[PDB]
């Protein structure tokens, strides 16, 4: 197919650049910027007009001039070259490989931006999935399908949960009654905003768990121009949908930090000259995560399915910045890590308060892992919130107001967090996890575990500290 | 008791109150500053390209 | 190049004419008095320039010249021992030309252009060459410097200078397409230079203070903050770096700080020794010198002209040592320039995109194997200064995001008088467990067990803060008393380092391995001796405590002897006294 | 158009304890129920959708979740209708508009819905209108006022913002039809501060 240039660039201003006579430019359109020295820069189109058009450049337009440059059109819409063997490689935030191995042969070209899941089409999601750590898969279970965040602050190990939860979560299909079948599971992983320190780590992590002949991973440094931080997800995406929908895979979605791309969009925006929001972010910054978060689920007639778990730093302990609070208001839960329990040791610091699962109802009960797992989550929430307050309390009166039952319920308390939550590294399993939570609950009588059903407790109360 | 009242309730509860408040002066300057560049505009494209 | 007039002067911003051809952020002379500019916008026959200097007196109609680069520096023979502004400008030659005044439109050369060089040549013609190649060295004070090929070029060479001595200007080779090499070549500031492999880090930084090396090191190739507010102690510490660390090259950058400090500094360093060699320091050491009446542009671009340098040094194959002060200025710099382009204000009055600036910046320090085939490593500090004490100002949020060492200051600490002020209860670092294999394979087996056990018994000490402050310390127990006698001890006589001593000024690794081992034996057994029973008060005043102070102003070579002393005496006194 | 429009008098019965005691509304009132992310607006409103005695229920979807419209369409066939006896998907209307559709079509959906809660009302039912969220459509209007370079108002809504949301909840209120009979609408409408 013959190619077409246009010379009449007429204002070169920050990232944008006007061309005169060029009016078959589709809108959206990607381009590419040639000036004398032979360099090839990016650009999209994103304003048409019968008198001009306005190309924003991907990266700076030093070298730039309004003599020897041309613009040339490479496609009217973004795709990307996709293939089954992808797994195993490792790609850039454009699409290109840095692992030094041959590029790929694509089998089918996808738009990045892809298009909207038809309600009707998509289906509930229900099966379970066990990631061995016993505050996530008991009080706040994650089903596949799901969108679940990270909550995190500055200073605290989001990487390493998300290493481990990469490592250690798979579902097992016995449990469900369905019978025992091995199934496909694959990860893509996407990163942004991420330096030599925290990339080495995660190489070296993937390398020594043996899991890179089954990933696929996005990566974008911090030194890299920031267009490509923006189109760093949808490409993941975009990979991720089309092996679980054309190749019945079940795909897990890592997004590694989404401050730096929220970041990013607003560096592209001021720059546009529009209103800013809340906090100097773009008005449309609602759209552009949900066009994003929505990607994941399941779909009726067809094995596949899609999993995203983001993980975002906060900038402090506020739950109100736009960042996480617009994070909310689109998935469907969140798990928050504390700093209080950080400081005193504990590892892995979930905070069981604030976090929420909003599809642990459809994904436990009779049939599926045990059916004694929602009432056990019930007895195990059930003293924390009550047991916090009289711990404030105590913080300003002292130990005056303790009672005996009291002082029990406190010693299970601290027991919870020595023992429940603190795992550090293990890699428990659903049943040994369930079993951990029934010896904490054999410190306390039978008339005080007020939740679960006396069938329950006639066939696993009694069990004595397992892990000493 | 008092001193661990002080501590653990009051100065927080002002420091959050300090913190909303200069979030609310320094959104309303942001905006402000774009109707600004908005009627700096128009004063460029009036007094120069009319004929 | 391409030649315009002037068609509207108002402030900062001069519109030219006739300027068809050039291209962006490149370097413009405006005026018959020849200022420079930079070039943003294009708009037809049109663009726009902006004048580093003052404008006051020009006229319309006066030509205006482009250079047709952007901004660069002079890589080459000479930058050692020299003083250079942020757009590297000589002010020790100007200063010679013109006097106590710096007049505007001023030409000077970064490199002295009439200094005859020793050149020795290391290829023969016929060979081939490659971008990052060595040909040539050059002696220069205690080194020796290298002619390296620039990056972006590559051809077959028959030409050879023979061994003679040259200025910088003179071809020394030249390739078979006409390409002239000679001993200096330009660099644009705001691109990184090309590397074959970036190195994970596996050695550390030897900073010559014992806390900075056991509690919180930092390895070759790290990232490093020192915050605190004014008056802490920023500047001393980094000049201790600046004298007594291992890197070969030392590169200190001042992004516009006040006059006075500029002058202490700027007389204090020829003052100086090198403790390698005992030479001066600053043969070794290149500096970069701003003051707050500067132009705003070089200013901004006082952190680039640093770090490419360094950039330099690293690809000869040495180690550079990049110290900037705070670069809480340079940001209010970049505010201003934003604000000069109506940039929309995002977080406080800084622009959207100083967290990508502060991350370019940062992101250049690693250890890699050059185009060479060399091993060169650049190690960047930096200081921070938020105004408001708490560091959730926007200048410190972007830099704990991309840092691997914080060290913290203390303002109380300071009036305690125990230097240097560092927060341990504050302070972190990330790189210690991957410096562990390099510490038991040459420093000790047990080195890192110790060091756990001195930062557990830190800690213990910390948590008994509160029953301080409610009952004295001499109500509390035997052993709680014990082990609050025990931080004390270690604080004093571990942690404390003066910097205006001569003396205390530095320490090796293995001084802080025997003190560490020598205070942990006396912990176990003074703590066994408290179970013991008898002279469980006189244990407080055993004559072992003044060999634990001793060992802090004992000599290196000096300091076996001085172990086994204070070892045997440990043991004559628990094993032998009751 | 309609005849008269009438004081209510009887209670729009949700099936919650603290709605219906302490804060009732009336058949023909309107509500608003804002709140934090979490917070429990979407099961309150589809409880309502399930156990109200309202005759035909009409839920607009303005820019939420697709599984929490996926919900709807999977469990509500399997369940009764509270006064029919039938399957309750044989009462319900869904117009669905989740976020990552196109944004201008989430201030059609408002207008679609009132416009067939109002058709429904002129049978002589008693029909109960609910939205999942007026702040996407205060988004949506932000979005195109920002298109046309309009001067905003206060966190750069426009300033015409009050007077269609006062146009919206107007359309509610139990009023007497041309044809004679007397028919009811209620507007129950989630806002996301
Ligand atoms: N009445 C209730 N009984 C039991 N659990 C409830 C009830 N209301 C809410 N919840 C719990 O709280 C969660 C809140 O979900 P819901 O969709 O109602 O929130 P929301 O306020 O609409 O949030 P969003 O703004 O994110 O859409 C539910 O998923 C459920 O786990
Ligand atoms: N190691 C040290 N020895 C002696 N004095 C110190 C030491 N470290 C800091 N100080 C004191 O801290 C003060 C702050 O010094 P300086 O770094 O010049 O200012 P700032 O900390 O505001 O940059 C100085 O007056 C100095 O006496
Ligand atoms: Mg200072
Ligand atoms: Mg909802």
């Amino acid at each position: 197919l013959l190619k077409k240039e246009y010379t009449g660039i007429t204002y070169i201003s920050g990232p944008l650049l006007f061309v005169e006579n060029a009016k078959d430019l589709a809108y959206g359109a990607i381009v590419d910027i040639k000036d004398g020295t032979g360099r090839v820069r990016g650009g999209q189109v994103i304003e048409v007009s019968e008198e001009y058009a306005v190309i924003q450049v991907f990266e700076e337009t030093t070298g730039l001039d309004l003599a020897t440059t041309s613009v040339s059109l490479v496609e009217d819409v973004a795709r990307l070259g996709v293939s089954k063997e992808m797994l195993g490689r490792r790609f850039n935030g454009i699409g290109k490989p840095i692992d030094g191995l041959p590029p790929i042969t694509p089998e089918k070209r996808l738009p990045i931006t892809g298009l909207p899941l038809n309600p009707v089409a998509r289906r509930k999601p229900e099966q379970f999935i066990q990631t061995g750590i016993s505050t996530i898969d008991v009080m706040n279970t994650l089903v596949r399908g799901q969108k679940l965040p990270i909550f995190s602050g500055s200073g605290l190990p989001a990487n390493e949960i998300a290493a481990q939860i990469a490592r250690q979560a798979t579902v097992r299909p016995d449990l469900s009654g369905e019978g025992e079948k091995e199934e496909p599971f694959a990860v893509v992983f996407a990163a942004m905003g991420i330096t030599q320190r925290e990339l080495s780590y995660f190489i070296q992590e993937f390398e020594r768990t043996g899991a890179l002949s089954r990933s696929v991973l996005f990566l974008n440094k911090a030194d890299d121009p920031t267009i490509e931080r923006i189109l760093t997800p949808r490409m993941a995406l975009t990979v991720a949908e089309y092996l679980a929908f054309e190749h019945d895979y079940h795909v897990l979605v890592i997004l590694t930090d989404m401050t730096n791309y929220c970041e990013a969009l607003r560096e592209i925006g001021a720059a546009r000259e529009e209103i800013p929001g809340r906090r100097g972010y773009p008005g449309y910054m609602y759209t552009d995560l949900a066009t994003i978060y929505e990607r994941a689920g399941v779909v009726e007639g067809k094995k596949g399915s899609v999993t995203q778990i983001p993980i975002l730093s906060m900038p402090d302990d506020d739950r109100t910045h736009p960042i996480p609070d617009l994070t909310g208001y689109i998935t469907e839960g969140q798990i928050q890590l504390s700093r209080e329990l950080h400081r005193k040791g504990i590892y892995p610091p979930i905070d069981p308060l604030p976090s929420l699962s909003r599809l642990m109802n459809n994904g436990v009960g009779k049939g599926k892992t045990r059916e004694d797992h929602k009432q056990v989550s019930d007895q195990l929430y059930s003293a924390y919130a009550n047991g916090v307050d009289i711990r404030k309390l105590v913080a300003i009166i002292g130990e005056d107001a303790l009672t005996e039952n009291d002082r029990r319920y406190l010693q299970f308390a601290d027991a919870f967090e020595r023992f429940f939550i603190n795992q550090g590294q293990q890699n428990r399993s659903i049943e040994e996890s369930l079993q951990i939570a029934w010896a904490l609950l054999s410190m306390l009588p039978q008339g005080e575990l007020k939740r679960i059903s006396k069938d329950h407790i006639g066939k696993y109360y009694g069990q004595k500290l397992e892990e000493i | 008791r008092r001193v661990n009242a002080l501590e653990q309730v009051v100065i927080p509860g002002i420091r959050a109150q300090i913190r909303f408040i200069q979030q609310v002066l320094e959104q309303r300057e942001r905006e402000d500053t774009f109707r600004l560049k908005r009627i700096k505009g128009k004063i460029e494209a009036r007094e120069a390209e009319e004929e | 190049m391409i030649q315009g007039v002037i068609q509207k002067i108002a402030g900062p911003a001069v519109i030219a004419k006739g300027m068809l051809g050039a291209r962006m952020y490149d370097i413009c002379k405006v005026g018959e008095e020849g200022l420079v500019g930079e070039i943003i916008r294009l708009d037809g026959d049109t663009a726009f320039v902006q004048v580093y200097e003052d404008t006051s007196g020009l006229k319309v109609g006066e030509p205006v010249v482009s250079t047709g680069l952007p901004l660069a520096v002079e890589l080459g023979p000479g930058m050692l021992n020299g003083i250079y502004d942020g757009i590297q400008r000589p002010l020790e030659r100007i200063r010679e030309k013109t006097g106590i005044y710096i007049t505007r439109g001023v030409v000077v050369h970064a490199l002295d252009r009439e200094k005859k060089w020793a050149w020795t040549p290391m290829v023969k013609p016929g060979d081939e060459v490659r971008g990052g190649m060595v040909l040539g060295t050059v002696p220069e004070f205690g080194f020796t410097h290298k002619i390296l090929v620039p990056p972006d070029v590559r051809g077959r060479v028959k030409e050879v200078k023979p061994a003679g001595e040259y200025t910088v200007e003179e071809p020394v080779v030249v390739l078979e397409d006409g390409t002239e090499l000679k001993m200096y070549h330009t660099w644009p500031v705001r691109r990184a230079r090309p590397v074959q492999r970036k190195l994970d880090p596996n050695t550390p930084f030897l900073t010559g203070m014992r806390i900075l090396d056991v509690l919180f090191p930092v390895a070759m190739g790290g990232t490093a903050a020192i915050p605190g507010p004014f008056g802490s102690g920023k500047t001393v510490t980094q000049q201790s770096l600046a004298k007594w660390s291992n890197a070969d090259v030392v590169v200190y950058v001042g992004c516009g700080e006040r006059g006075n400090e500029m002058t202490d500094v700027l007389v204090e360093f020829p003052e100086l020794t090198d403790p390698k060699t005992g030479g001066p320091l600053m043969h070794r050491t290149v500096l970069i010198a701003n003051t707050s009446n500067m132009p705003v542009a070089a200013r901004e671009a006082s952190i680039y002209v640093g770090v490419t340098i360094a950039e330099y040094f690293r690809d000869q194959g040495f180690s550079v040592a990049l110290m900037a002060d705070s670069t809480s200025r340079w940001a209010e710099a970049l505010r201003e320039i934003s604000s000069r382009l109506e940039e929309m204000p995002a977080e406080e009055g800084y622009p959207p995109y100083l967290a990508a600036r502060l991350a370019a910046f940062y992101e250049r320090a690693g250890k890699v194997i050059t185009l060479g085939g060399e091993e060169g490593a650049v190690t960047i500090v930096g200081a921070v200064s938020p105004p408001g004490g708490d560091m959730s100002e926007p200048v410190t949020q972007s830099t704990l995001r991309i840092v691997g060492a914080f060290w913290r200051l203390d303002a109380s600490l300071a009036f305690r008088r125990h230097f240097p002020a560092i927060n341990w209860n504050g302070s972190y670092s990330l790189f210690t467990s991957a410096l562990d294999p390099w510490y038991r394979e040459n420093v000790a087996e047990d080195y890192p067990e110790l060091r756990d056990a001195i930062s557990e018994l830190l800690q213990r000490e910390a948590g008994l803060q509160e029953i301080v402050q409610l009952v004295g310390p001499d109500a509390l127990q035997d052993a709680e008393r014990l082990v609050i006698e025990v931080g004390r001890i270690i604080r004093e006589d571990f942690l404390q380092q003066n910097a205006y001593h001569e003396v205390d000024a530095y320490c090796s690794m293995k001084k802080a391995y025997g003190i560490m081992k020598m205070i942990l034996a006396f912990y176990k057994e003074a703590e066994a001796a408290i179970k013991r029973g008898v002279s469980i008060d006189e244990i407080l005043q055993l004559p072992v405590l003044e060999r634990i102070g001793r060992a802090r102003y004992v000599s290196e070579e000096e300091f076996p002897a001085y172990f086994e002393e204070a070892m045997k005496e440990i043991q004559g006194a628990f094993k032998a006294l009751a």
